[PDB]
């Protein structure tokens, strides 16, 4: 029994391939092989074209009050600041725009084959 | 990006994760998609750690402990990192060039995957 | 007719008339080995010529009035024929009290002021209340402020609304100028030379050389060096009171690295004590006090208060007291509070030109108001209702 | 630059996690309050009193270089800031960054 | 070497901290009424009984304590075994052992 080889290198070498997120683009917009076995032809072709969110619907839901509580089953301003609130509503608008843009981006790609095609073609 | 001052999952399962990130320019409270909680737990993120979270992907990287906690023990195997200087929320508009081969090789093999076949790959 | 404004601090008494200027006079008696039978009172310390080995007789212990005889003597000297010639029967007095002053001390204050001197009317407030009044007079648009009173014997952080003091959120840090001076003495005595009997000289040294560091560990690394690159290190010549009346710092061009000087000056070399001593205010745990520092205590006091009022408190941080005169104090407080405060809330820290006399100016302003007569408690009302109504009217 | 702790172990205490470690040189002795990661590192590599060890502070890399009562105990300061210089070839950088655990290919071909 | 229990270390810390509040270190040059503790015990001040002197005391800091050398003040990686005092170098350790370790000279 021998001790292992301790190979020592510069700490900077282990960060050679690392790129900060602010310096690289999202490669998930070109991810075709990741959709296989997870995304179906129904989602890409029939569902999403009909049930994609719009900015108007998102804004309406965000601005509207909370929905009324679900019924139980039955067996049958001195301290107000204008600048702070303007900042907060600008932040809310940015957040809603980000939600919309990410929802569009995360369902933009359609599978090459899809779960239905693979299941149909996969014999026991 | 910033030092973690609070990490509280909100139960309905977890509806969302409220995180508190600190920088030299202030503190920000963020509501995270519940899928990021798995990434935060995998990265072993606790209060006092300096992390960054990608808004578009939910990726979490724990890049060490804050150097303000360097004296909490006399001998720990930790990497102590300065508190980030700018704002917690950082926006940058970038132009990156890729070639068609990069997109081809990115789709030749799967990435990640918690299945046994994916891990062995 | 006239109104007397007094800030009975544990170190300096800010005494003056409402229509005149302000005087800073030490509020303690002195004894020296150069005088056999002679106790100096208040500003008589100017008469002594060899303040080395000076003995201090203080009327305050841990920031509260506990010795009544020396305080009575100091008051008699200040109100006597030599200083102000106060006509007690026709004069109103505004005198400040420590925070959370004990019931017994308040009773003794009321009894002494209303019987031994028989003042026409007395208004006992806190120095923070006067500072808040002055700040609101200067800034009429602000609805809330937070006052940091880093004084001789403690450092309180008290938030004030327009006409009310938030008693729930008062936080005290047991680090003051007394502790800093004693710690500097102990450090110098343990490291270079015994100065434990030179409280006056060490206090002047602290006032002259100490500063608050923006980068603590960079400054420590700079101080650890030897040679030209050690910019923090300076040489201080202690006063011998024979040819050097007052202490001074040698110029950098005249500094000698070896430390030996042909002139027989007693030189005290301070490198890391310049910012280690002031750091106790921001980090009490450096020396062993398990208490939060000034910025964290400010943030804690604000965050205890309701959410709607927090941004206003963050916008009106006011630094008062002697310890606030350290170089870099305001910038350090602003940087630390900015780091801890939420990014949506703006942070503004204001250091007045004379933080020592802020409370006296506030007292003068409150004396000039037309609502002054309603605040005070009269002697005629004192006879019957006084001992309760003194507690009732004064918001101590 | 790295911080290297080299000394002789005097006493090691671990309790259900908190721990203490006492190290000595021929000129000074010290007690350390240990963190969780260093406690785990010292548990994985059996360290007992009398062993002469060196610790890389940032990584917990503990290597036992003998026992003393055989290598003589270190003399000077226990904690030393050292300048470590590595000359790394471009091939080594490429192989290390080629894949996870890719540095193994520097020894077994398989690049 | 000898070892001091927790009570001794806490007593030394309390004694050093209380000495920082002393008015003077020497005695009266003339060589020939209450105190703060008497005032506190007379006030009969109870915790959680509204805002008062005791409840106003600042709580423990969140940031951990930073060790400094008991001899020169620079940061100290080392802790003295016998008394628990911090120190940074062999010279500082020798000075501490000769001056303030065990017997308090
Ligand atoms: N230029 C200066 N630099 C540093 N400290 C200073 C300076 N001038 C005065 N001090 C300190 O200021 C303190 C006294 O400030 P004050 O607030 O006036 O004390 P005091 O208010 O009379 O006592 P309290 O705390 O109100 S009971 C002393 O500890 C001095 O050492
Ligand atoms: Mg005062
Ligand atoms: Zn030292
Ligand atoms: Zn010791």
């Amino acid at each position: 029994i021998t001790p292992g080889i301790c190979f020592s290198t510069a700490s900077l070498v282990l960060r050679a391939t690392d790129v900060h997120p602010l310096q690289r683009i999202d490669m998930g917009r070109f991810d075709l092989i990741g959709l296989e076995g997870r995304v179906s032809r129904y989602e890409a072709d029939t569902f999403l074209p009909r049930h994609r969110l719009s900015r108007r619907v998102l804004l309406e839901v965000a601005t509207a009050p909370d929905p009324p509580p679900r019924p139980k089953p039955v067996k049958m301003s001195p301290f107000y600041l204008d600048s702070l609130e303007e900042k907060r509503k600008r932040q809310r608008s940015e957040r809603l725009e980000r939600i919309f843009q990410l929802s569009e981006a995360h369902g933009a790609l359609a599978p090459v084959y899809g779960t239905e095609v693979l299941d149909f073609c996969t014999l026991p | 990006e910033g030092e973690v001052t609070e990490l509280t999952p909100c139960e309905t399962t977890i509806s969302h994760v409220i995180i508190g990130l600190k920088t030299a320019k202030g503190t920000k409270q963020l509501k995270l998609d519940p899928s990021i909680f798995e990434s935060l737990q995998k990265e072993r993120v606790e209060a006092g750690d300096v992390i960054y979270i990608e808004a578009n992907s939910g990726a979490v990287k724990r890049q060490g402990r804050c150097d303000t906690y360097a004296t909490e023990f006399d001998l720990e195997a930790e990497e102590y990192v300065p508190l980030p200087k700018g704002d917690v929320h950082k926006k940058k508009e970038i132009i990156q060039d890729v070639t068609l081969h990069d997109l081809d090789v990115a789709n030749a093999r799967p990435q990640g995957g918690q299945d046994i076949l994916s891990m062995m790959g | 007719m006239t109104t007397l404004v007094l800030d009975n601090g544990a170190y300096n008494a800010k005494i003056g008339y409402s229509h005149e200027n302000v005087s800073v006079i030490p509020n303690c008696q002195f004894r020296s080995k150069t005088a056999r039978l002679k106790t100096f009172t208040a500003n008589q310390i100017d008469e002594i010529k060899d303040p080395s080995g000076l003995f201090y007789i203080l009327p305050f212990q841990k920031g509260y009035l506990v010795n009544w005889d020396v305080q009575r003597q100091v008051w008699d000297y200040l109100f006597g024929k030599e200083m102000y010639q106060v006509d007690f029967l026709d004069t109103n007095i505004i005198i400040t009290e420590p925070y959370f002053n004990f019931t017994s001390i308040q009773e003794s204050m009321n009894e002494i002021l209303f019987e031994e001197y028989q003042f026409q009317a007395v208004l006992r407030v806190n120095a923070g209340a006067l500072s808040a009044h002055r700040y609101f007079r200067d800034n009429p648009s602000e609805l809330c402020c937070i006052i940091v009173d880093s004084g001789y014997s403690f450092t309180h952080i008290v938030p004030y609304c327009r006409s009310k003091k938030k008693k729930e959120a008062i936080i005290r840090i047991n680090v003051g100028g007394k502790l800093l001076t004693n710690h500097l003495k102990e450090i110098i005595s343990y490291r270079q030379l015994h100065v434990m009997d030179e409280t006056h000289v060490i206090n002047q040294v602290k006032e002259d050389v100490c500063y608050v560091s923006q980068d603590f560990y960079r400054d420590m690394d700079i101080a650890k060096l030897k040679g030209e690159e050690n910019t923090v290190m300076i040489d201080y010549v202690l006063p011998d009171f024979s040819t050097i009346k007052k202490g001074f710092c040698k110029p950098r061009e005249e500094m000698v690295l070896s430390g030996k000087y042909k002139s027989g000056e007693q030189i005290l070399r301070l490198a890391n004590e310049r910012f280690a001593v002031p750091e106790i205010l921001f980090n009490p745990s450096d020396i062993g006090i398990q208490e939060m520092g000034i910025p964290e205590a400010i943030v804690y006091s604000i965050q205890n208060l309701p959410e709607e009022m927090q941004p206003h408190f963050f916008k009106n941080i006011v630094l008062t007291g002697g310890n606030s005169l350290f170089p870099g104090f305001r910038d350090r407080v602003y940087s630390e509070v900015r780091c801890l405060t939420p990014t949506d809330y703006d942070v503004s820290v204001v250091l007045p030109e004379n933080p020592i006399t802020y409370a006296w100016e506030g007292g003068k302003l409150i004396s000039e108001n037309d609502d002054f007569e309603d605040m005070v408690v009269t002697r005629e009302d004192y006879e019957e209702n006084g001992h309760s109504v003194c507690e009732e009217k004064f918001d101590i | 630059e790295t911080e290297i702790i080299e000394g002789e172990v005097v006493e090691i205490q671990i309790d259900r996690k908190v721990g203490k470690l006492t190290l000595k040189t021929t000129e000074m002795e010290t007690i350390y309050d240990l963190g969780t990661k260093m406690i785990e590192s010292l548990t994985k590599d059996k360290v007992q009193a009398g062993d002469v060890i060196t610790i890389d502070k940032a990584t917990g890399k503990i290597s036992k270089l003998g026992r003393s009562f055989f290598v003589q105990c270190p003399d000077g300061e226990l904690q030393k800031r050292k300048e470590v210089v590595h000359t790394v070839s471009l091939h080594e950088i490429d192989v290390i960054n080629s894949r996870t655990q890719g540095f193994l290919a520097l020894f077994s071909g398989d690049t | 070497r000898r070892v001091l229990d927790r009570a001794a270390r806490q007593r030394r810390i309390n004694r050093q901290l209380e000495a920082l509040e002393n008015d003077n270190f020497q005695d009266d040059p003339h060589a020939g009424r209450k105190n703060f503790q008497a005032l506190l015990e007379e006030q009969n001040l109870s915790v959680a009984e509204g805002p008062n002197y005791l409840t106003a005391c600042a709580g423990p800091p969140s940031r951990p304590q930073r060790p400094f050398c008991a001899v020169c003040g620079f940061p100290s990686p080392y802790t003295c075994v016998s008394c628990g005092a911090r120190y940074c170098t062999v010279r500082c350790l020798g000075t501490h052992q000769e001056t303030r370790c065990l017997k308090w000279t």
